[PDB]
């Protein structure tokens, strides 16, 4: 799905 | 701010190496004790140099320097806080009211700003400032822009889940193909925009896309010294065959798919394997078709003792 | 030596940033310029300051800078060569005597060391300094330690493939539980070690040990920003398995081992099929079983247009 | 013409019984030892007593007697060399030269005529007097019918194969329900006709009718007595399958299907597997599918080394 | 005492025939009115040639006349009530008080017994004149025998189910290997004596008997019209794969048997499934070993809601 | 398939 | 399993 | 199996 990125 | 000189010196000592072998040729017996003492600042060349004397890694002295931890500056608590506000949606406002109005400090804010934007979604929480001024702070954003940083791909990764993929296709596309690494986390939000926009193609059916996307994941596997992330190659796989199948209706692909989410159980990946579960349901409805007896079996069972799962999130 | 001026700048200038948006209540514009401009030495710290407000990632910024490459220093070069040395044998003499007495002369050449060790045994070329000198070595540079940095697993994890594992044995307990990250390279080799370490356990039963190893994997998943390789924990989950097998034999574990090794030539992964093909093969032949019809019928396939292969090699 | 008695006597002595246990109460024992000798005719009344006194099933007495076999009178010998002419498609002329003619003298030969036209359809031999003929042979023999004999099933049986299947749908629904058993071979004609016809029914997506076929079979399994043949309840149980797919498109009973189709290559089923394979790869094509790897790879492996297969044919 | 005229009649008038196409050249018109009236006797020759001449089945017409069902007799119904008496254990001692003493009477009566001596052990009821005089009996019906009937097959098929095997072993023997068919009954009881001592030697490892078993058993594929019965053939296939297991420890097999086992489910065959899986759990024990998931998931849920379940009977 | 049947 | 035959 | 890891 629609993996949230914050790196 | 960062004790690099407690370190250089921690590693030294256990090296037992003594201090002339560091600073000479390099600097003074006086000054190395003034950077070893975290008084006297350090450049990069110097750690560089220092770092090839010990024969310990540079990034990982810089990591235990305590940059090991991005808690070192304020985006970075940031997004930390992005997690907890997912699970205490009411700790939304306050927070909300604080990032809504830096979103075009920096890169860095916005996509902490996106963050917030995601959560709100999710929980069905109204974000009116949202829908209203997007289309513009995009067209500010990227208007000018010729090359992209990793901050850039992270931004369109959490756009790609808040606005509808025709909106964020147009800012996509001139971002691939990929040509050199940049770092471990450069390499993984290049992966992670292929990877969600690829979900949004296939959900569509948008093969054209899908395709485009697929390729574009291919082509990063020929970069050298590029990371590809495991889980993120073997769920674009999944995606991949689920693509072939839609493509000639071939049975074994099918077959793949589902042994592919198969393994995520096996291995242990949890939430994984929720999320291809519901995708395949989904996408096979859409198909007039009617998933295995597991398959199908697993997704009431989630749909129940779940209903409205949190999505992934990387930091 | 590395252009992080020059990065500065093209960042800075690419973001529409002004100069003065930087040194501002860093440093004095007149030094800046001399900073962007690769003139003036910069520190870890003022490029820190640079990087949050550029809103670009530290690291990656050092990377663009030219630190994206292992190729920056001598050590860097050596490395990339065993590669070379690997698939063309011939160059093994020359640069062998150019490796061999520098050994000891940090951690990052004794790697390099055992690296050329591994490609002689490989292609069965006599190595009598080794045999004859390894135990001192490693008492001279294991014996006055107490913490271990990135080049030691990496020295351990090539020390297991040249070395009986008695003789390894006890330098790599030390060096676990591991209880922090410390960089995606810390994080890839302190993996390798147990990788490779719960290999040779399971090819020589030795299952009290292969639990230990299983269990001190299944720690790192527990340590927070530690990143975890997604093909080692394929494999090494497939070790999982095989190892409930060798314990109850169940046949369940056994079929999930196959399945494992199914989805390696599902998704790509070549050499890793090949290789635990040829791995399934051996452990059941001492347990008295016969593998799958396509298991056996790789093998054979594999060895006849193979015999011999290259081990895997990261960097 | 069959030694009975024969039988009776060495059963008789076999067992230890005399004379006088079994003719007292029935018969003198001179015209017992009269029948015993092959000399006095016994009627079946006699000989169901007789096997009630020897304890020996009375079935199994006649088919020692040399009725165990359907070669004891005219009709019998011509459907064994129907066998014969199949694979010796040069035999064909000359005897079909004197069936033809005989072709509604009885059921029975009617049978063997309508099993030549298969030979002939086979083989691309020319039968102009079928085609101009059959329609009013058909009407000649099922017209005044009520009810149906064995000979007649296999009739219709043979003729499924060798007319479009709308030509014969109106013959076959007055034949079914079936209400009651009578004995092994009509048993198995019974089936016949409904696994030709389901398979037909199916090849033509008819599914109306597909599931009618499927319903009648079913329903023979509640009839007491009726011994179902296993083979036909395996295929036809597969045909169940695919037709569950074919109605609501669900892939687990296309899996089934397949796995049926497995089961006769694991218990050396070989006709019955190449048939089956080469049914749901046509099936698979005329639905916009593509069988898994192996259905598909014997496929081009039988039809080049086969071609033109010989179909069924029970005895 | 069986309407075989009353059939003829039936037969010949739904045919369409006169009399004169029977009795003409067989008898006279006057005898044959007689024959076709159930009033004079008819011979199985004259039977035979009338259903040559209306071209319906010689036993199909038999059993039309009532010897479709065995109930025509005494013994068939003392069969018939072994069912009942299984499910209503209460009835055993009344009725076992009548059959007991005609146990030598006929191979008939014996088999009959057995069949009692059957539910008793299954209900644990005792029966001491068993274990008390059957070895007596066996030598009695067993001595100056040389060839076999059905009912011996029959008779030693539930021998197999109530004396150890090694008592029945000696039995055996001399009963193989099979040579010729005499009917479908007896096809059928030569191949249960197969199945059940094949089941035994599995079940005790014996493996050089199974060997034997099995061969027994593909040698009566080789014999000309011999009806092998579907299920057993499926079964003692599966048999067949649990035995390679054990012998080579072949992975594959032990696949096949489970998968097999799995096809009985698909097909509806309730108490088969239960009983291979019940079976395929105890020989997986004996020998280190833990079936799939699902095999061991219905074990329990079947030992649970049954925890003693009826044996297979055929009739 | 079409099982032709001749018992 | 040991199928019960009374045929 | 056995990584040869040179990072």
């Amino acid at each position: 799905a629609i993996t949230l990125i914050f790196i | 701010m960062f004790k690099i000189g407690s370190v250089l010196k921690q590693i030294r000592q256990e090296l037992n190496y003594h201090q002339i072998d560091l600073y000479s040729g390099i600097m003074s017996k006086s000054v190395y004790i003034k950077v070893e003492a975290d008084s006297r600042p350090i450049s990069v060349e110097e750690l560089s140099k220092f770092s090839e004397r010990l024969g310990v890694n540079f990034f990982e002295i810089l990591n235990r320097a305590g940059m090991n931890t991005k808690s070192v500056n304020e985006t970075g608590k940031e997004k930390l806080l992005i997690s907890k506000i997912f699970t205490n949606p009411d700790l939304f406002d306050k927070n909300f009211q604080r990032i809504e109005p830096k979103r075009l400090t920096s890169l860095q804010y916005f996509s902490i700003y996106l963050g917030y934007i995601s959560i709100a979604h999710h929980y069905n929480i109204e974000v009116p400032t949202f829908n209203k001024t997007i289309t513009s702070d995009l067209k500010h954003l990227y208007d000018k822009r010729t090359t992209f940083f990793g901050i850039d791909y992270e931004i369109v990764s959490n756009l790609l889940n808040v606005l509808p993929y025709e909106e964020v296709s147009s800012i996509i596309k001139p971002m691939y193909p990929i040509v050199d690494s940049f770092g471990k986390d450069y390499d993984l939000t290049i992966q992670t925009v292929l990877k969600n926009a690829l979900t949004i193609s296939i959900m569509n059916r948008n093969l054209k896309e899908a395709q485009y996307y697929i390729n574009q994941f291919e082509h990063l596997k020929t970069i050298k010294n590029i990371s590809i992330n495991g889980c993120y190659d073997l769920e674009i796989n999944y995606l991949k065959q689920i693509y072939q199948f839609l493509t000639d209706k071939n049975i074994d692909s099918y077959l793949n798919a589902v042994n592919i989410i198969n393994i995520f159980k096996i291995i242990g990946k949890e939430d994984i394997h929720r999320s291809l579960v519901e995708e395949l349901t989904k996408i096979s409805a859409k198909e007039k078709f009617t998933p295995p007896k597991e398959v199908t079996m697993y997704y009431e069972n989630y749909v129940a003792i779940e209903n409205n799962p949190i999505p992934e999130i990387k930091e």
